[PDB]
């Protein structure tokens, strides 16, 4: 057979997508619930602009998005008949664990500041604005991650 | 093929999945162990503004 | 915070509804409006309180009946959310109430100095702070059986022996030391307490509504020693709470002021109590404050220091119904906006 | 960091220009320096308008700012003459240096033939390849140590300058002297190590050539030189330099108490003097650190963030790289030149505050503040 | 399967890109929220410095793209033949630029909270919260340095 | 308002690394992996320069 | 801790071992692939399919508690919320209903090798695939249980506030949600396409 | 022992039957006493509602249903001749049940202590409470179910 | 010893019935430990209610009894020369039983002790309190009903 | 795969020059931490005292300057044919200068945060606070000084 | 390599070199932060005393002069052909030099701080401060000789 594809590369595969969705899951996860604990606190008070302060619970979303778009890459990249090769599996491991932590990493620091962003937005108006560009400070953090999984597994296809 | 004489496969399988047993084990008793009563409303308090 | 839903959730959902029975700035200024006290409590039945107040004729409503009724129901039901959890909930209930108790057993101190009466001064004793002990303290012959008895089988005993050594407390007055530096010790237990085993947000959020409450204990002591100068400072640094956030920076100053020009000094050095004493009345200054602090404790929606929020919100709350009928009763009409409220 | 001893000498003047060079050879790139310098210049030329008109947050301490940049910028072109290197990339106007073998294969490992010595800076050739980290890196600790250590002979002089000045003369015989002879003995005799190092070109002397930085912690051991001597008796005589070290530490222990708590806080003194000395003549290697460090990070972003060259003379390719260039030019002058740049700064102004300053710099005075003011339109309230 | 070069080399290079952008994404992660919370807390009484303080944001920012640049390159670094001593120092690479920014982001988590909560009290403590934040950066930036010279040795003279 | 220094770096250091491509310089062109072609890197470089010089004009808009 | 010190003594009796092995230059007698070769995959593949809709099981109910408990509470001041609230229940458990899909559908692939025989490619790619197909539905089943749990008890909460200010928090729970078709979907995808157990 | 039915493959089988009765005793338990510490306190002040307030508890009881019931019908497959993979089966159906059962009995005790509780203060919160644990119960008949079809499925076309 | 009856078979078997009693003594301990404290701290303000409150002991020593006739029942079919078989049979009856006993010992100590402190007060919350107590005890029931079968299982047809 | 010079070699070299700077960024990042608290702390009171105590966060940045020096001379010596005992020694070399700057950047914290608070008070402390910053430092030279021992041997007649 | 002097030899040796400054750094460095949080809360009533109450940091000072002048000579003692027992007596030397520092470095931080905390308020206490010190340094100094005699027997007669 072809040393460079042991039989157990596939396992390597599924522990890069399977690791990605995860991790991706749990920070969404976590930033939905910090987020809406906070416009949960803030509604019974000021009801009014939860709908403006709704926009963390979009960004864990757009999390899941990363999340979703780099699991099914690796998914459909991923077959028995194919001979994939060993180096390809501990690629798309790394693919993974990459786009999972850094969704993780990004969802725990969004959840936290658009909590307390949203907390302290009912008592000051205009602190909307540092609010959205954390927001997007946060977003570029899980942005990283999924564009080092797209090159890390492109490469891993090549 | 064997990996090792002493640590052979079918031995690691039942280890691993011991292993998964014994950690969820492990965790249902830390959230049983966990159980602790509302003494407060199972004892008829001296004070007037209970009674 | 997901393991807090666990055993405290039913207590969290009802003390958000209780929270929804908060009385508001709109419905105090209907309070306003009101001419009579039996106008008052008419008015008032249509708020949260209810029908509480119809077990009293008009001709024997007084404002202090009526601040009694409000805070009996408020103490039951205070009572209903202690009994009703277990476990560290349970004990950070017991330190809320913990306050309330070191409160009842200083007043109790007094009457065992001098024995003139015992049966009114425990009946006399707001219900909150009750423990299981105090009619056996009450029966107290002199201040050594107390100091025996508030050392065993009452939660007094960690302070006491910490702060007093046998029973040397003819030569302290209650008030002004034994009252407020066993306070200081019950404040220091609680803030540790809260600083072990409370979770994120409740530690973030009760440790600094606890630093402001040693806050404001420091600056009233501060103020209110400048007078006399009997108390010396090394007991005034050791009556200081030492926990809080002005402490040391602030603390260490706040001893050594030895008049308001001290104190004024001291105080505004830091930010958030800049002008604090320059203007007005520090009891509306440190109520805003402390409304402040509890508003923010509601943003949050799963947190242990809820309650605390919740119940240091409807004392301040009855404290402002009382205000607003006195100024009706005791006419006045120019200080009923001195409420401090905000809901 | 503090102010003067009431007439001593003050640390100022020497910082006027060490802590810009300091400051630039650490930091090194041309471009990054020059468009340093550029805003440098915006202050400088327009100081007449800018005095008059509130500094604020656009430029706040800037605002007594402008002619140190300057000056720390055009250190920083020298530097940038000495490393070769316009931003990261490096220059080929002077002569060229190294010639690797005319015959090369397709993608043969090549090494290269010193037909001679590059005339001002580090030499263009070994831009690119595998060996240039390690050439230059050998090559900025030697020179970051030998510059440290003069800064340092520099340094100590004022601290005989302030005492002759003063007309003491226990004081002199107490500190300077055995502080001299020990700080030389040591880290001087390695800087006279490392320059006989260079000066004899060890492999056509046949004799073996010590390592870059091996021969001081060689000789940590033993009198007993273990191999590799730089020259005749050179790694043998030095042992009297040791010993004389060695002999004056009680002497400086001794000398100033014998003129209650005066020996005690002189034998904390020596002890600080030594640790003090052995620790900043360390430290010294800062310098080296930035400027490797601002050297990779310039390399890392040119070859990252500018100059793709996708899109080969066509239209779409001329906005793409427009686009690259001016998200490069502003990726350069924030992060570079601010955070970089004044770090370098900080670095720099510390080593002043203390290797320099600490060695001569002990009496602090009073301030004067005499009685005047310009005018009060602040707008006080 | 070569004996300097076994299948199995491409783990470490993998697991050294993997980390490279998971530790620095995990550190940058904290200094924002921890800044984020400073911020937001401590300018809601005074609003008009929020985009002043918003640098630490930045500077957390700046870790992620420090992440971002070492794992693309030690990616372009990956191949199959690869020998293990490459796969060994793609590994070091990434596992200094990962912790070192992770570091650096513990760093500019509490200086950030501090030097805000101090800012919005005191305005001139600003220019020492950036001294700080930037030594904050460059202690990631030294990690990069690392990073960066060790995946460019991890490829020229392999067999 | 900043486009203004932005422009003029776009003009002078955008054209001496333009020219010293088109010099088929060793540092910058003909390496293994650098594109060989000097003179065609040359055109959209020089372009990119016209464009900043037409920017820097636009940018002097100050007065 | 005493368990801080068993994780301790565990890291170093590991680290020691694999040191011990790779000095005495066995390093590949700890094969971590040979282990996984020689492994039956219907090991894997069950531990998979048990795991998946275990593990939705669990995410359910945590959710389904961390959501009732506190509605209870909340619809003790007012009950007006309880019927219009068990919509974030429904959705809780929409979770298990997913788990109990994704089990049955795995459980479409389980069948008898021949023998030794197919042991192979075929056989250990499904084995594989279903176990971290099932961990992959499984653990994101749990988390988004998890989140719309919170998010549900925040919205009890919230209710109990103000009627409208429910229909703008369960917007919140159907983000958490979309966690849940989003591992459904990723799980069905990356488990789909390996075959019986031929 | 031979390969496809090796010696040490009843070793899953007896832990299956072991844990389908373990892990569902044990959430059945939790639930059970989370229950009657609510029951318990809250009928101290409302004996009428004692008799009805039962019902968790009944629920519970019916998680230890699904234990015995899914235990016993899965001892009826063992033996020493067994193969690994009924085994397999086996095990894989025992932790399914085990743990749905596990998940439920702790979501019928909290819920059930939450809505004995209401029930205390609120009458008509007890039809809620109700219908909190019909759905919690479904969810442990949905691991029932996986469990069933799992051993089902394993005693046939086996070698 | 053949590979279908291998010599560490018995120490599979003597674990299975140490755990078997070990497990449910632990439960019944802590049960009666429980409920031993809520007597002690009840029966201080009503003495006459004892010999009544004592029924929760009585039931976690009927848990203990479950251990007892487990490991009683498993220690007869032990030897030497057994299967592997047998010995994995004994394991998994010991470990349910004894997994299920301390599951019935947390809910009878937790359950026990809640409802005399309740009783202490309420004299009809005590037949609440029994009914509690046996729906608790069920579980302990039904791990001693698996324990039987599987120890019945253990023999048949063993070579 | 040489006696001396096995394949695994470089695996060591790598982890010892990565973690010279790791333990390094890590103890320096804590030392910064601690020392901008105390700063901000200082300085939102006494604001002009702010760059004259900036001293204690270059203290913290002198452990990352020598994990950064280390690092690059440990590189210096990678080589994929290297022998096990230039890969020993490295991995040595680097653990011990990364561990002495951790322990230094501890020092370097916690006695400039003590530092910082009290020359907020009183003035002169401020030389007392620098000298203990300067042994604290001088712990990480010493450090530094054995790691250059162990590196300028390792690759010393190597065979 | 004969098995006499194993390949692996030298990685005792080495880690032994890292570990002694290792652990006497951490322990120079906790008793010096933690002596220096005394000097800091003492010299803002006392500046003066600082040049006396400064003696606990220099005795941390010693304890990492003997970590690495031990350091220094056991890894001039290594060599790639080195025999097995001289890396395994100098692993020893190293852990014994650097845990006995440690120990040291504990009681030195405690003893100093508490002292300095008493001796600002009574002078003649600094005597007491000053000999305790002493009887806790010499635990360093007993790792200093027990370190130093290991090394003598490192390599003599050795084969």
């Amino acid at each position: 057979s072809n040393i460079y594809a042991p039989l157990y590369a596939p396992f390597f595969g599924f522990a890069g997508c399977a690791a990605a969705m995860v991790l991706s899951c749990l920070g969404a996860a976590i930033g939905t619930a910090k987020s809406g604990i906070g416009i949960a606190g803030i509604g019974t008070f000021k009801p009014e602009l939860i709908m403006k302060s709704l926009i963390p619970v979009v960004m864990s979303g757009i999390l899941a998005i990363y999340g979703l778009v780099v699991a099914v890459l690796i998914a459909g990249n991923l077959s028995p008949t194919e001979d994939y090769t060993l180096f390809n599996g501990f690629m798309h491991l790394s693919c993974g664990l990459c786009v999972g932590f850094a969704c993780l990493s990004s969802g725990y620091a969004i959840g936290m500041v658009g909590d307390v962003g949203v907390r302290k937005y009912m008592h000051q108006p205009r602190l909307f604005v540092g609010i959205v560009l954390i927001l997007i400070f946060s977003e570029v953090l899980g942005l990283y991650g999924m564009i080092v999984a797209l090159i890390l597994n492109t490469r891993g296809s090549e | 093929d064997i990996l090792s004489s002493i640590w052979t496969e079918g031995l690691l399988m039942c280890l691993i999945v011991s292993a998964l047993l014994l950690f969820i084990l492990i965790v249902a008793l830390s959230w049983i162990s966990n159980l602790d009563i509302t003494y407060g409303a199972l004892e008829k308090s001296t004070n007037p503004i209970k009674k | 915070g997901v393991y807090f839903n666990i055993d405290n959730g039913f207590i969290e959902g009802v003390v958000r509804g209780y929270r929804n029975g908060l009385l508001s700035n709109n419905q105090y200024i209907n309070l306003t409006q009101c001419d009579t006290l039996e106008d008052l409590k008419l008015q008032l039945s249509s708020t949260d309180y209810g029908n509480f107040l119809s077990s009293v004729s008009s001709e024997s409503l007084t404002t202090s009946l009526i601040q009694e009724y409000a805070s009996s129901k408020l103490y039951h039901e205070f009572n209903y959310i202690r009994d009703q959890s277990s476990g560290s909930t349970r004990k950070f209930m017991d330190y809320i109430t913990y306050g309330y108790m070191i409160d009842n057993v200083a007043l109790m101190i007094t009457g065992t100095i001098h024995d003139r009466d015992k049966g009114e001064i425990l009946q006399r004793c707001h219900p909150l702070g009750w423990f299981d002990t105090l009619p056996t303290l009450s029966v107290a012959t002199d201040l050594e059986s107390l100091y025996e008895t508030v050392l065993v089988d009452t939660p007094l005993a960690p302070y006491f022996k910490n702060c007093f050594d046998t029973a040397e407390e003819l030569d302290d007055m209650n008030i002004e030391i034994i009252r407020n530096k066993l306070y200081k010790a019950y404040l220091e237990d609680f803030y540790n307490f809260v600083t072990e085993e409370i979770p994120e947000p409740a530690k973030e959020c009760m440790q600094t509504l606890l630093g402001f409450e040693a806050d404001r204990r420091s600056i009233n002591i501060a103020l209110n020693s400048l007078q006399s100068s009997d108390i010396d400072p090394d007991l005034k640094s050791d009556l200081l709470p030492n926990i809080g956030k002005l402490y040391p920076l602030a603390t260490f100053h706040l001893a050594q002021a030895q008049d308001f020009e001290g104190v004024r000094a001291a105080l505004a050095n830091v930010y958030e109590y800049r002008g604090f004493l320059e203007t007005g009345n520090l009891e509306d200054h440190f109520y805003q404050l402390e409304m402040e602090l509890c508003r923010d404790a509601f943003t949050q929606q799963f947190a242990i220091s809820t309650v605390w929020a919740w119940m240091k919100s409807k004392e301040q709350e009855v404290r402002n119904i009382t205000w607003i009928a006195e100024c009706i009763a005791q006419n006045q009409r120019e200080r009923i906006n001195n409420y401090i409220s905000v809901y | 960091y503090g102010i003067a001893q009431y007439r001593e000498i003050n640390a100022g003047l020497p910082t006027i220009v060490t802590f810009p060079f300091m400051f630039a050879i650490m930091f090194g790139d041309m471009g990054h320096g020059f468009l340093m310098t550029l805003a440098a210049l915006s202050l400088v030329l327009n100081e007449k308008k800018i005095n008059k008109m509130k500094r604020g947050e656009i430029f706040d301490m800037a605002f007594t700012g402008r002619y140190i940049i300057l000056l720390m910028g055009v250190f920083s072109m020298y530097t940038g003459f000495l490393y070769n290197d316009i931003f990261s990339k490096t220059m080929t106007i002077f002569k060229s240096g190294w010639k690797w073998p005319d015959h090369w294969k397709k993608g043969e490992s090549i090494t290269a033939t010193s037909v001679g010595t590059y005339p001002i800076g580090l030499d263009w050739a070994w831009h690119g390849t595998e060996n240039a980290l390690l050439f230059s890196n050998s090559y900025k600790m030697k020179l970051s140590i030998l510059m440290g250590f003069i800064h340092m002979t520099y340094s100590y002089f004022f601290s005989l300058a302030n005492h002759l000045y003063f007309n003491s003369m226990i004081d002199i015989i107490g500190n300077f002297i055995p502080g001299l002879l020990f700080m030389q003995g040591i880290f001087g005799y390695l800087s006279v190590c490392i320059v006989y190092k260079w000066a004899v070109d060890w492999v056509k002397d046949g004799k073996p050539a010590p390592g870059l930085l091996n021969m001081l912690i060689n000789m940590f051991l033993s009198p007993g030189t273990i191999d590799d001597e730089l020259y005749p008796h050179q790694a043998k005589v030095q042992v009297f330099l040791l010993l004389m070290a060695l002999v004056c530490i009680p002497w400086l222990l001794l000398v100033k108490p014998l003129h209650g708590d005066i020996m005690i806080h002189q034998v904390i003194h020596t002890i600080e003097f030594c640790l003090n000395c052995v620790s900043h003549t360390a430290s010294y290697l800062r310098l080296w650190a930035l400027s490797l460090a601002h050297a990779q990070l310039s390399s890392v972003l040119w070859t990252m963030t500018i100059q793709i060259a996708f899109g080969f003379r066509g239209f779409v390719g001329v906005f793409m790289t427009v686009a690259l260039f001016a998200m490069w030019f502003a990726l350069t002058c924030a992060v570079l030149v601010l955070m970089e740049g004044t770090s370098a700064m900080l670095h720099s102004l510390r080593l002043h505050w203390v290797e320099s300053m600490s060695k001569f710099f002990v009496g602090e005075g009073l301030p004067y503040e005499p009685f005047a003011f310009e005018y009060k339109d602040m707008e006080v309230a | 399967m070569t004996e300097l070069c076994p299948v199995y080399a491409p783990f470490f290079g993998a697991i050294g890109c993997a980390s490279a952008i998971i530790f620095t994404s995990l550190g940058a992660a904290y200094g924002t929220a921890k800044s984020g919370v400073g911020i937001c807390a401590t300018c809601v009484l005074r609003p008009d410095l929020l985009f002043k303080n918003i640098v630490p944001v930045i500077m957390a920012g700046i870790i992620a793209i420090y992440g971002l640049v070492v794992s693309v390159l030690v990616c372009y670094s990956l191949g199959q033949k690869q020998a293990l001593y490459t796969g060994f120092i793609q590994l070091g690479a990434g596992l200094s630029v990962g912790l070192s920014g992770l570091a650096a982001g513990f760093a500019i988590g509490i200086v950030g909270d501090a030097g805000v909560r101090g800012s919005s009290q005191q305005p001139r403590l600003f220019v020492g919260m950036i001294l700080i934040l930037i030594f904050a950066e460059v202690l990631g930036l030294y990690g990069l340095i690392v990073a960066l010279l060790l995946n460019s040795r991890a490829t020229q003279d392999v067999v | 308002w900043c486009c203004t220094v932005l422009s003029a770096f776009g003009v002078v250091i955008l054209s001496v690394i333009a020219h010293l491509f088109n010099t088929n310089h060793e540092s910058f062109v003909g390496s293994i992996n650098d594109p060989e072609d000097g003179p065609a890197v040359a055109h959209t470089v020089y372009l990119a320069a016209l464009v900043y010089l037409v920017f820097f004009v636009f940018c002097g808009f100050q007065v | 801790s005493f368990s801080h010190f068993l994780y301790y003594l565990v890291l170093i009796v590991v680290i020691v071992y694999g040191l011990y092995k790779l000095f005495t230059g066995h390093g590949s007698d700890i094969n971590f692939g040979k282990f996984l070769l020689r492994t039956s995959p219907y090991m894997w593949a069950n531990l998979g399919i048990a795991l998946c809709v275990g593990l939705s099981v669990v995410g359910a109910a945590w959710g389904i508690f961390i959501t009732g408990s506190s509605m209870i509470g909340a619809g003790v001041r007012a009950p007006r919320i309880t019927t219009k609230n068990l919509i974030s229940i429904i959705f809780c458990e929409v979770v298990a209903i997913y788990g109990l899909i994704i089990a049955i559908v795995f459980s479409s692939k389980l069948t008898v090798a021949t023998a030794e025989n197919m042991y192979s490619k075929s056989n250990l790619y499904t084995g594989y695939s279903l176990f971290w197909a099932g961990i992959t539905v499984g653990a994101s089943n749990l988390i988004c249980g998890i989140a719309v749990g919170i998010t549900g008890a925040t919205a009890a909460i919230s209710d109990a506030a103000d009627s409208a200010l429910f229909v703008k928090i369960l917007v919140i729970e159907i983000f958490g949600s979309i966690l849940g078709l989003l591992g459904l979907i990723v799980g069905l995808l990356m488990a789909g396409k390996a075959s019986e157990f031929q």
